[PDB]
RNA sequence: AUGCCUGGGCAGGGCGAAGCCAGAGGAAACUCUGGUGGAGGUCCGUAGCGGUCCUGACGUGCAAAUCGGUCGUCCGACCUG
RNA sequence: GCGAUGGCCUCCGUUGCCCUCGGCCGAUCGAAAGGGAGUCGGGUUCAGAUCCCCGAAUCCGGAGUGGCGGAGAUGGGCGCCGCGAGGCGUCCAGUGCGGUAACGCGACCGAUCCCGGAGAAGCCGGCGGGAGCCCCGGGGAGAGUUCUCUUUUCUUUGUGAAGGGCAGGGCGCCCUGGAAUGGGUUCGCCCCGAGAGAGGGGCCCGUGCCUUGGAAAGCGUCGCGGUUCCGGCGGCGUCCGGUGAGCUCUCGCUGGCCCUUGAAAAUCCGGGGGAGAGGGUGUAAAUCUCGCGCCGGGCCGUACCCAUAUCCGCAGCAGGUCUCCAAGGUGAACAGCCUCUGGCAUGUUGGAACAAUGUAGGUAAGGGAAGUCGGCAAGCCGGAUCCGUAACUUCGGGAUAAGGAUUGGCUCUAAGGGCUGGGUCGGUCGCGGCCGGCGCCUAGCAGCCGACUUAGAACUGGUGCGGACCAGGGGAAUCCGACUGU
């Protein structure tokens, strides 16, 4: 709050596209944007490259993920049920 | 100031027709044509970033012209692979084959077993 | 426009030839019905359009 | 060092048209050394006359065109910059000579 | 253009079947011999003089030595 | 007019977003101050692109749609071979 | 493997048959701005010259007999002769070598097959290196002024492609070592026990400096041979330094943006393998050929204009038509204005007067929109520095809101920096080098250099000072359309 009070990465756009629509964005701009920890190295050098691919600048692996986030939960989600039906199945 | 102009017919500024400035024994800065910068070959791992060492960096038709020795190293993999992707390569087969061999003889003692 | 092909040089060859006027002598003939070239072209007017 | 240059007119004042005496006065005079015209700036540069031949010899550093600078002064002031030009004849050296 | 750093090299490559004029500059502590080859116009450089003018007798075959000037 | 391929181009300035540094306050949450940063289908503005107004000039014209001043835009839904 | 001819039917080439092996992916066309190996310097014509002449190179293809040298290369053991160097007979190995390593050395066998790389990549910002140009302090050469001054102002003051070496950049390359008291580091970032700082190395570009080319040639000057033709002859110079958010080009790092991810193929190269070849102890098969030597590279365009006269508009039409080079001053600036190199005659004519209407510019006492449908037009403000800035709001803006003060000239003051230097005393060797305890500037001082700014002070000009040029008129509201764009 040093500069902006509640618009931050969004005060780029300025008073167009409405601020309803600023807001929204502005948890998408943060998180796609935002550097996670590449659970390979542990270092902060997970970075979208692409919609949906994040690459580690490390590492050099690189994950396909969600669009704005490295990991939905959707993703957990269903990755804990395949586990759930394979340890299942498997027995 | 001497302007001066292209020595090709090709007026249009594109990769093909950059040049440099030159001074010639007649006093005089003229248009030298030069030829693309050449890139180092990558590793064929496909994971390091960056290029392999110890080779020219020229063109492809001018890799014909260039000695053997110019375009790779004395090595294995010299040349194509970087030595550390080469010995990570070396340690990960040997401790493939070694993990093999020992499935192959505790099935072998699971089977005198049963 | 400097960079041409040989079938349009040689086209532009036998223009440039064809232009040339009438010798003197042609007029002296006993038959003769022709005064001046008639046919002759400029590079301004006439485009010649290929 | 010793810079030694020389303003030799061999025929200017054969044919009677310029002093060697008077153009080495007006040098004297006109002769700047840091700024300072007058005095020579000191013990510093040093002039000798031969009838046709003025030597200088000085030991600071010395521009050689100063004194073609100064004797076309001298010759526009005498109003002799309609016959005579400044040559160098050679390194170190001067002449005056017709065109 | 190849320098060549030894007067027997320099030899040797005028003695050569396809070598021609030799010719000789004098440049002012600076005289130089230049062969002309095939390919290549080999340049010996020598400080001395009186090396040089040693050297202006070594040709075997009467080549084109003719000095520039 | 539109879609695609392959090339070229777009002075100088204003606003100073994310991110980062230092200082101060706090019990914490964190908050203020001074800097760094140069994002924007951002603003003034040249080249370029287009043509609002004077319903100006001309209107058997320079021109079967041109010229002058004033104009909108000029890093992107841009201009162009 | 079989059959045949040809040529010293030795040896090789050729075609015919048989066995064997074999993915491609669609014939073909499609870019004189995409990819695409390899030429530069000087001279030269009335008109062409990276093309002609001279001088230096380079690429590709051929090279059977292979034209040469060099690499596979001339090792060890055993038994003899010989004082010795050395020589003979026999067993052999020998498709190279060095460095811990990154990797290096002029070569250094290799097929069908397989893997990979180059070709082959968006836009924008920042920084750094190099070059071209500009700037300053000087040396020279030629020169304008000199009625007074001006060590004067103006022009010039260099080296090609291709190789060798070295500066200078970059590395996500290696080795010793293991770090919190966290450290290193940039304009910003960023990096580190998955190995940071500190030392020693390695690789890439080296378009830059020295060298062959190369001073022979080119240029600036001074002087001659020659009635004339004459691409001549000669003396000298082509030098030493510092700089800058300076303009352009190029290279290299580093980042930001995409619900945009920013081309294919020809061609070349590297690597995994040993199917296969070699002579057998002085020779050979191979040289992704190491240094040379020989021959050839065929076909087409090459002039000029490329635009207020060589193109298209009925034309020498104020229209339209895609690019490169980009000097000095003022100035934020590739703004406008003035000037240098270069270009020209004012744009399908000239002379004489300056009437009325006009077209394009201006100025006007007092009022200041009372004219007109309507402030149409014109005018006002305009740059920069320092203060100040409301309503509303989506809190981002409005905003250069509105409204105030300064701006010239000259003379000073203060602040914002780099490089070098103390190892001085004694001993010793040839001012320079080595060793020992000292001073350890650890509050830094001494010398030498350099680009611009910011603030303040006085004095002064007829209150004039963004003095030409460039260069926002604002405020209160209503209706419509979110906006940008078309
Ligand atoms: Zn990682
Ligand atoms: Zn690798």
């Amino acid at each position: 709050a040093k500069r902006t009070k509640k618009v931050g990465i969004v005060g780029k756009y300025g008073t167009r596209y409405g601020a309803s629509l600023r807001k929204m964005v502005k948890k998408i701009e943060i998180s796609q944007h935002a550097k996670y920890t590449c659970s390979f190295c542990g270092k902060t050098k997970m970075k979208r490259r692409a919609v949906g691919i994040w690459h580690c600048g490390s590492c050099m692996k690189t994950v396909a993920g969600g669009a704005w986030t490295y990991n939905t939960t959707s993703a957990v989600t269903v990755k804990s049920a395949i586990r759930r039906l394979k340890e299942l199945k498997d027995q | 100031v001497q302007r001066l102009t292209y020595r090709r017919r090709l007026s249009y500024n594109t990769a093909s027709n950059k040049t440099r400035l030159s001074r010639t024994p007649g006093n005089r800065i003229v248009y030298l044509y030069t030829k693309k910068v050449g890139k180092a070959p990558k590793s064929a791992c496909g994971v390091c970033p960056g290029r392999l060492r110890g080779v020219r960096a020229v063109r492809p038709k001018v890799l014909m012209r260039l000695s053997k020795t110019k375009k790779h190293v004395s090595r294995a993999y010299g040349g194509s692979m970087c030595a550390k992707c080469v010995r990570d390569r070396i340690k990960r087969a040997f401790l493939i084959e070694e993990q093999k061999i020992v499935v192959k003889v505790l099935k072998a003692q699971a089977q005198s077993q049963k | 426009s400097s960079h041409k092909t040989f079938r349009i040089k040689r086209f532009l060859a036998k223009k440039q030839k064809q232009n040339r006027p009438i010798p003197q002598w042609i007029r002296m003939k006993t038959g003769n019905k022709i005064r001046y070239n008639s046919k002759r072209r400029h590079w301004r007017r006439t485009k010649l359009g290929l | 060092q010793v810079l030694k240059f020389t303003l030799d007119c061999t025929h200017p004042v054969e044919d009677g048209i310029m002093d060697a005496a008077n153009f080495e006065q007006f040098l004297q005079e006109r002769i700047k050394v840091n700024g300072k015209a007058g005095n020579l700036g000191g013990g510093v540069v040093t002039i000798e006359r031969s009838k046709s031949k003025i030597t200088v010899t000085s030991e600071v550093p010395f521009s050689k065109r100063y004194l073609k600078y100064l004797t076309k002064k001298y010759l526009k002031k005498n109003n002799l910059r309609d016959w005579l030009r400044v040559v160098a004849n050679s390194k170190e050296s001067y002449e005056l000579r017709y065109f | 253009p190849r320098k060549i750093e030894e007067i027997k090299d320099f030899l040797l490559t005028a003695r050569r079947k396809d070598a021609k004029s030799v010719k000789i500059k004098k440049n002012k502590d600076n005289v130089k011999f230049k062969v002309r080859c095939s390919r290549y116009l080999y340049t010996l450089v020598i400080t001395d003089k009186e090396k040089a003018e040693k050297l202006k007798q070594s040709l075997p075959p009467g080549l084109a030595v003719k000095e520039l000037k």
